[PDB]
RNA sequence: AUUCCGUUAACGAACGAGACCUCAGCCUGCUAACUAGCUAUGCGGAGGUUCCCUUCGCGGCCAGCUUCUUAGAGGGACUACGGCCUUUUAGGCCGCGGAAGUUUGAGGCAAUAACAGGUCUGUGAUGCCCUUAGAUGUUCUGGGCCGCACGCGCGCUACACUGAUGUAUUCAACGAGCUUAUAGCCUUGGCCGACAGGCCCGGGUAAUCUUUGAAAUUUCAUCGUGAUGGGGAUAGAUCAUUGCAAUUGUUGGUCUUCAACGAGGAAUUCCUAGUAAGCGCGAGUCAUCAGCUCGCGUUGACUACGUCCCUGCCCUUUGUACACACCG
RNA sequence: AGGCUGAUAACCUA
C-alpha cells in the first residue's frame, strides 16, 4: 500500500491550497497550482503593473 | 570600543522602508555617531507569469505578476548596546529590521 | 615607443609567440595532439599542424591580461556554437584535458603560477617573455 | 566646393555631380551634401516622409544588400562589399567609384509606370528607391550559385548600369518596366 | 589636475573618457585606438580626431573604458564619449570660443557625436515572438 | 491628436476668472501659480492646465472670450 | 601552380570503390564505406601522406600505405574509442570494417535480432523505425 | 512623336486610384513656364521636385 | 544546365597562357582566373601566389572573402 | 476618441475615452555607498629611455570624489516658440531649440448589453442524477496515452561561396540558485579522462559566490559550383549519465552510415523603427528530457507617411414582406 | 487529393 516511491515527479508533489497535482507553481516555493495562485495573488502580494 | 554595526531593512513598500530609514539615520545624528548609508541595494523583481484562463481555451492572455523587494542597509560606528537603543523604536509594519555585528 | 602586448596587434602576436614556443623545444606535446579536437562543439580536428602551440601562445596571452582564469574558464573562451542537427543551436564548452595540459606545461617553462585566490596567474618572467616578442614583432 | 571627408578615407567626394535634374535633390553623393567618411551610420531615416533622401547613396546600396532573410542586420559584410567592389571599379573603369555609382543609380531608374492599367510617371524618390532595388537585385541573381563573388558582380553591374548597356540586369528591368507602361498608354 | 570624465551611451553600451592633460595618448582599455575592433568600424571611432585633427589633441591624453552593448554599439558610445570630452575640456581648461568652434565642426557632421540615441528594444508581448510580430494564424 | 479635454478646458477657464491678475503670458510662471492657487493631482495634468491658460491669457490680449466672464 | 605530370590520374580503384582523383586525398578516401572525414584524416596523419596535394597526385605505393593503416588500426595507435566497430559481439575485437565488409556485418546484426525475434529486428522486418520515433505524422513515404 | 520635358509640381491636387496609390498634380514645363497641366504620379511625390515626362501630350482628368 | 569542368591542375598549354596573358589584365582575382582558365578556385588561388612571388602582379586589396590583384605595369 | 469648438427644446449629470499606474528615454544638479565604482597617490612586476614615459597587480573605513553603477526624492514637454493654414473657435501642417514634439515609446487597468462560447478534468465551488465493498472509492504490478496505407495546423533544419569547415579574435541583458545529512540548489578552483563524465578542496540563502558570465559577427586559412567539405534524416556498433526501473531507442558522447531537399503550384500569415528578420541567453515545465511558451539583450533593414479596391468596423439618410433578424 | 467558403454548389491547383 503506497509502497511505490514517490520521491520525485508530478505524483510527489501537489497544490498546497487544494491538493491537485497539476500546473504546480514551484518558483520561489510557493507551491501552488496556476488557478490556486492567480485567485490568491494579490493576497500573497504579487501585483500587476504592466 | 567601537564597532562598525550593519543595519539590513527590507520590505515591499518603498515609503515604509524611507521612512523607517530617515528615522534611524536621523535617530543616530543625534548622538553624533558616524553613520554610512543607507545603501540602496538593486531592486529584486520576483516575476510570476501565468494563463489567465482556469481552462485552454480562447486566446491565450498572460498576467504578468511581480513583487518587488527593496533592500536598504545602514553601517552605524558604535557599540551594540547604543544600536539595540536606536533599533528599539518601534518599525513601521512589513519592514524587517535585521542587526548583525559587520565581520570587516 | 616601447610596445607591449596591448601595444600589438592580437593576431600578430600570437603566431609570433606561437612560433616561439616550438621554437623554445620547452613544450611537451601529448600523445594525442594529432587525433583529438577541441571540443564536441566541432566536426573535424584542427586543420593547422602546429594548433598545439597556437593555442598555448593565445592561452598565455589571455593569462597576461587577466588573472585568475582556471580550466573552466578556458572551456568557455574556447567554446561555441554546437549544431544540433535539426534542433537549434547553443553554447558548448570545449576541451578540458588540452585546457589542463597547456597550463601545465606553460607552469613547467615559468611563465604562469598558481593565483592564491585560484586559478593561473603570470609570472614576472613569464611577463617579460611576452613583452619581449611583442617588441620585436615589425610595425604593421 | 571642396571637403577634407573622403569615402573610406580612399575616395573623395569633389568632382562629383548628379547631371539629372529629376533625382539630384534625392542623391546625396556630392561634398555639400552631408558627405560621409563610412556608408554605417545609425541614423533615424524613418521618422519622417522624404528624409531618407538625406541618406547617403552609398549606405542606401548598403542596406539593399542585407537580403534575403539569412543576410539580415549583417551590416558590416555589406559595407565591406560595396567597399570590395568600389575598389573593383576604380581598376576596370579607371574613374571615380562614387560618380560611377550614382550615374548607375540614374540610368536604372524607371521614369514611368503602369498602375491600376494605365501609364503614370514616377516620382524622382521612388525612381532612386527602383534603381537602388533593381542595382542590388541582379547583383545577387548573379552571385547566387557562382564561383564569381558578390563584390565582383555588385562591380559589374554598377558598371554596365552607369555605361548604360543592356547587359546590367537593372537596365533590361527598367526597360521592360518602361517597355509595358508605354503599352498602356 | 585639469581632467575630465564624460561617457557616450549607445542602446546598453557605456563608454567613460577620462580626458586629462597630456601629449595626445588616446587609449581604449590600455590599447591604442587604432587598434579598435573590428577593423571596419575603425572609421567611426576615428570621425571626432579625422574632423577636428590631431593637432587638436595634442595637448591631452585620453583613456577611455567601456562596457556593456556589442561590438557596433560600443564604437559608438567611444565614438560619442571622445567627443563630448575634448568638448568639456576646451570648455572648462582652455576657452570658450574655441569650445564653440569644435561643437559646431562635430554638430555640423554630424548630431549623434554629442547627442545620445534615445532607441531602447522594445519589450516582448505574448502572443508572438517579437515586439510587433504575431503567431502565424491559421483558420482552417 | 492634441485636443484638450473638458478637465482641461474646464479647469482653465476657472483659473483665469478668479485670478486673472495674477495670471501671466508665460508658461514657466503660470504653471507655478497654478500650484499655489491649485490643487492638481498629477504633473502631467498641472503643464496641460498651465499651457491652455496662457493659450487663454494670449486670447484675452486680443478680445473677449466665450466661457470666460471677466468682471 | 604546379603543373600536372603523366603519372596524374583521374580514376583510382581502392577496395572496388570508384575514387575521384581531382579531390583531395582527406575527402577522395571519404567515398569508401566505413571511412569518413574524422578517419581519413588520422589515416593520412599516420601514412605520413601530405594532405595538401590530390588523390590522384599519389602513388601506388602511397596509396596502399593508406590502406595498411585502415587494417590495422590498433597497429598505429589508434584509439579504440574511434572506431566503428567496437567490441564485436562475436569475437570481441575492435576494428574498422569497409566496404563489403561494413556490408556484411549490418547484415548479421539485423539477421540476429530477427531469429530471436527481437523487437527492434521485427520493426526492421516491418519497415518501420526502430528508434522511439512517432510515426503517425512523418516518414510518410508509400 | 514624344520628346522628354522636364516639369516641376506646383500643387498636390490629392491622392487618387482604387486603392490610393496614385497622385495627381499640377506641373509647370521648365523649357516653357506659361504651360501647365495634370499629371498622375506613383511614388512619394512633394511641391517642389522635379518629373521627367516621357510624353508631355496627355493630360489627366481632374479626379481620375 | 551543363556541369562545368574545371582543371586541378595546370597543363604546360593552359600554363604558359597564365604567364603571358593573366599578367595584362586590369583586375585578377580567383574566380576571374577560373572562369577564364577554365580552372578551380583552389587552384587559381596557388597561381595567383606563383604570381606574386614573380612580380608579374601588385596587390591591391586582401581578404580572406575577397582578394583584388592587378598587373604590376599599367599597360 | 460621444475628443473638443459650436448649433440648439432642451437643461444638468453618470460610465467608458482621457486622466491615471508600471517600465524605458534626459539630469556632470540633490541624497551616498568596503555587497557599486572612478581619479589620484604609495608599493611592486614588465617594457622603453636614475628621474621620466607606457602598462598591469596590490594596499589605504584618515586620498579625495560620485562622472561611470545602484535607487530614493525632485526637475523636465506644455505643442512652449516661429511661419503658414483654419471661423473670433476647436485644431492641423512645417521649423528652430531640445534627451524627448506620434496622447515621447511600450504596457497594465478598462463601460452598457450580450454568447445556451470554454471550464463540473484547478478547487473541502456546487444542485440534481449515477455508483459505493465480485466499488466508477483507494492502492499495487504491467501495458497504453507515443501504436501508422493517409489528410490538416503551429514549428525546427535546410537547399549553400552574402556559404560550410578550421583557426585567431571579441562585445550583452532579463533572470535563477541549497535540508548540509560526507552531500539533495547554482557551481568556481585543482586533479583524472579524447569526449561524455568522475574525484577532491571550497564559495554563495546572495549588488558579496556561480557571474573573470553568449551567439551572429570580426579575422586568416582551406574548400571551388560538383548534392560538393551544402543538407544531416535513416541506421549499425560502443561508452557514460539521471532514476526503483531506460526495452517501444529518456538524454548526453565516439566512429561509421550519408535520404529527401537545387528556393517550392493553387492559396495564405505577420509586420511601419531599435520595428521586420537574423543571433544567442535566462526563466517556466524539470530526477532525467525543449524543436514549445514567457521574458531578455545583440546585429539591424526595405517600403509607406496613403486608400476604402478586398476582408471588416463606426456613424447619418433611405428601402424592407427580415426580428431565430440575409446562414432571414 | 489540396485550396477557396462558416458550410454546400460553383470555381481554382496538383
Ligand atoms: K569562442
Ligand atoms: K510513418
Ligand atoms: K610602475
Ligand atoms: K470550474
Ligand atoms: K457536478
Ligand atoms: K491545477
Ligand atoms: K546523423
Ligand atoms: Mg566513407
Ligand atoms: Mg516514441
Ligand atoms: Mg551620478
Ligand atoms: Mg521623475
Ligand atoms: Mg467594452
Ligand atoms: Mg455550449
Ligand atoms: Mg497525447
Ligand atoms: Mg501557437
Ligand atoms: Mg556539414
Ligand atoms: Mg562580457
Ligand atoms: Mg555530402
Ligand atoms: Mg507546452
Ligand atoms: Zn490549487
Amino acid at each position: 500500500w503506497n509502497a511505490h516511491p514517490k520521491n520525485y515527479g508530478p505524483g510527489s508533489r501537489t497544490c498546497r491550497v487544494c491538493g491537485n497535482p497539476h500546473a504546480i507553481i514551484r518558483k520561489y516555493g510557493l507551491m501552488c497550482c496556476r488557478q490556486c495562485f492567480r485567485s490568491n495573488a494579490k493576497e500573497i502580494g504579487f501585483i500587476k503593473y504592466r | 570600543m567601537i564597532h562598525k554595526i550593519r543595519i539590513t531593512l527590507s520590505s515591499k513598500n518603498v515609503k515604509n522602508l524611507e521612512k523607517v530609514c530617515a528615522d534611524l539615520v536621523r535617530g543616530a545624528k543625534d548622538k553624533r555617531l558616524r553613520v554610512k548609508g543607507p545603501v540602496r541595494m538593486p531592486t529584486k523583481v520576483l516575476n510570476i507569469t501565468t494563463r489567465k484562463s482556469p481552462c485552454g481555451e480562447g486566446t491565450n492572455t498572460w498576467d504578468r505578476f511581480e513583487l518587488r523587494v527593496h533592500k536598504r542597509v545602514i553601517d552605524l560606528f558604535s557599540s551594540p548596546d547604543v544600536v539595540k537603543q536606536i533599533t528599539s523604536i518601534t518599525i513601521e509594519p512589513g519592514v524587517e529590521v535585521e542587526v548583525t555585528i559587520a565581520e570587516s | 615607443p616601447a610596445r607591449s602586448v596591448k601595444d600589438v596587434s592580437p593576431h600578430d602576436f600570437v603566431k609570433a609567440y606561437a612560433a616561439h614556443l616550438k621554437r623554445s623545444g620547452k613544450l611537451e606535446l601529448p600523445e594525442w595532439t594529432d587525433i583529438v579536437k577541441t571540443g564536441k562543439l566541432k566536426e573535424l580536428a584542427p586543420y593547422d599542424p602546429d594548433w598545439y602551440y597556437i593555442r598555448a601562445a593565445s592561452m598565455a596571452r589571455k593569462i597576461y591580461l587577466r588573472g585568475g582564469i582556471g580550466v573552466g574558464g578556458f572551456r568557455r573562451i574556447y567554446g561555441g556554437n554546437q549544431r544540433n542537427g535539426s534542433r537549434p543551436r547553443h553554447f558548448c564548452k570545449s576541451s578540458g584535458s588540452v585546457a589542463r595540459h597547456i597550463l601545465q606545461q606553460l607552469q613547467t617553462m615559468n611563465i604562469i603560477d598558481f593565483d592564491p585566490k585560484g586559478g593561473r596567474r603570470i609570472t614576472s618572467n613569464g611577463q617579460r617573455d611576452l613583452d619581449q616578442v611583442a617588441g620585436r614583432i615589425s610595425a604593421a | 566646393p571642396h571637403t577634407d571627408v573622403l569615402l573610406f578615407n580612399r575616395w573623395s567626394y569633389d568632382g562629383v555631380q548628379i547631371a539629372d535634374m529629376s533625382v539630384e535633390d534625392y542623391i546625396t553623393a556630392t561634398a555639400n551634401k552631408h558627405p560621409t567618411y563610412m556608408p554605417h551610420t545609425a541614423g533615424r531615416y524613418q521618422a519622417k516622409r522624404f528624409r531618407k533622401a538625406q541618406c547617403p547613396i552609398v549606405e542606401r546600396l548598403t542596406n539593399s544588400l542585407m537580403m534575403h532573410g539569412r543576410n539580415n542586420g549583417k551590416k558590416l559584410m555589406a559595407v565591406r562589399i560595396i567597399k570590395h567592389a568600389m575598389e573593383i571599379i576604380h581598376l576596370l573603369t579607371d574613374q571615380n567609384p562614387i560618380q560611377v555609382i550614382v550615374d548607375a543609380v540614374i540610368n536604372s531608374g524607371p521614369r514611368e509606370d503602369a498602375t491600376r492599367r494605365q501609364a503614370v510617371d514616377i516620382s524622382p524618390l521612388r525612381r532612386v528607391n527602383q534603381a537602388i532595388y533593381l542595382l542590388t537585385t541582379g547583383a545577387r541573381e548573379s552571385a547566387f550559385r557562382n564561383i564569381k563573388t558578390i563584390a565582383e558582380c555588385l562591380a559589374d553591374e554598377l558598371i554596365n548600369a552607369a555605361k548604360g548597356s543592356s547587359n546590367s540586369y537593372a537596365i533590361k528591368k527598367k526597360d521592360e518596366i518602361e517597355r509595358v507602361a508605354k503599352a498602356n498608354r | 589636475v585639469e581632467s575630465v570624465q564624460c561617457f557616450g551611451r549607445k542602446k546598453t553600451a557605456v563608454a567613460v573618457t577620462h580626458c586629462k592633460r597630456g601629449r595626445g595618448l588616446i587609449k581604449i582599455n590600455g590599447v591604442p585606438i587604432e587598434l579598435v575592433q573590428p577593423e571596419i568600424l575603425r572609421y567611426k571611432a576615428f570621425e571626432p580626431i579625422l574632423l577636428l585633427g590631431r593637432h587638436r589633441f595634442a595637448g591631452v591624453d585620453m583613456r577611455i573604458r567601456v562596457k556593456g552593448g556589442g561590438h557596433t554599439s560600443q564604437i559608438y558610445a567611444i565614438r560619442q564619449s571622445i567627443a563630448k570630452a575634448l568638448v568639456a575640456f576646451y570648455q572648462k581648461y582652455v576657452d570658450e570660443q574655441q569650445k564653440k568652434e569644435i561643437k559646431d565642426i562635430l554638430i555640423r557632421y554630424d548630431r549623434t557625436l554629442l547627442v545620445a540615441d534615445p532607441r531602447r528594444c522594445e519589450p516582448k508581448k505574448f502572443g508572438g515572438r517579437g515586439a510587433r510580430s504575431r503567431f502565424q494564424k491559421s483558420y482552417r | 491628436g492634441r485636443v484638450r479635454t473638458k478637465t482641461v478646458k474646464k479647469s482653465s477657464r476657472q483659473v483665469i476668472e478668479r485670478y486673472y491678475s495674477k495670471m501671466t503670458l508665460d508658461f514657466h510662471t503660470n504653471k507655478k501659480i497654478l500650484e499655489e492657487v491649485a490643487i492638481i493631482p498629477s504633473k502631467r495634468l498641472r503643464n496641460k492646465i498651465a499651457g491652455f491658460s496662457t493659450h487663454l491669457m494670449k486670447r484675452i490680449q486680443k478680445g473677449p472670450v466665450r466661457g470666460i466672464s471677466l468682471k | 601552380s604546379l603543373v600536372a605530370n603523366e603519372e596524374f590520374q583521374h580514376i583510382l580503384r581502392v577496395q572496388n570503390t570508384n575514387v575521384d582523383g581531382k579531390q583531395k586525398i582527406m575527402f577522395a578516401l571519404t567515398s569508401i564505406k566505413g571511412i569518413g572525414r574524422r578517419f581519413a584524416n588520422i589515416a593520412c596523419k599516420k601514412a605520413d601522406i601530405d594532405m595538401n596535394k590530390r588523390a590522384g597526385e599519389l602513388t601506388a605505393a602511397e596509396l596502399d600505405s593508406l590502406m595498411v593503416v585502415v587494417a590495422n588500426p590498433r597497429q598505429f595507435k589508434i584509439p579504440d574509442w574511434f572506431l566503428n566497430r567496437q567490441k564485436d559481439y562475436k569475437d570481441g575485437k575492435f576494428s574498422q570494417v569497409t566496404s563489403n565488409a561494413l556490408d556484411m556485418k549490418l547484415r548479421d546484426d539485423l539477421e540476429r535480432l530477427k531469429k530471436i525475434r527481437n523487437h527492434r529486428g521485427l520493426r526492421h522486418y516491418w519497415g518501420l523505425r526502430v528508434r522511439g520515433q512517432h510515426t503517425k505524422t512523418t516518414g510518410r513515404r508509400g | 512623336e514624344s520628346v522628354t520635358k522636364h516639369a516641376i509640381v506646383i500643387k498636390i491636387m490629392g491622392r487618387t486610384g482604387s486603392r490610393g496609390q496614385v497622385t495627381q498634380v499640377r506641373v509647370k514645363f521648365l523649357d516653357d513656364q506659361n504651360r501647365f497641366i495634370m499629371r498622375n504620379v506613383k511614388g512619394p511625390v512633394r511641391e517642389g521636385d522635379i518629373l521627367t515626362l516621357l510624353e508631355s501630350e496627355r493630360e489627366a482628368r481632374r479626379l481620375r | 544546365k551543363e556541369k562545368v569542368n574545371n582543371m586541378v591542375l595546370f597543363d604546360k598549354g593552359t600554363y604558359d597562357k597564365l604567364i603571358t596573358e593573366a599578367p595584362k589584365y586590369k583586375l585578377i582575382t580567383p574566380s576571374v582566373l577560373s572562369d577564364r582558365l577554365r580552372i578551380s578556385g583552389s587552384l587559381a588561388r596557388k597561381a595567383i601566389r606563383e604570381l606574386m612571388a614573380k612580380g608579374l602582379i601588385r596587390m591591391v586589396s586582401a581578404h580572406a572573402s575577397q582578394q583584388i590583384y592587378t598587373r604590376a605595369t599599367n599597360t
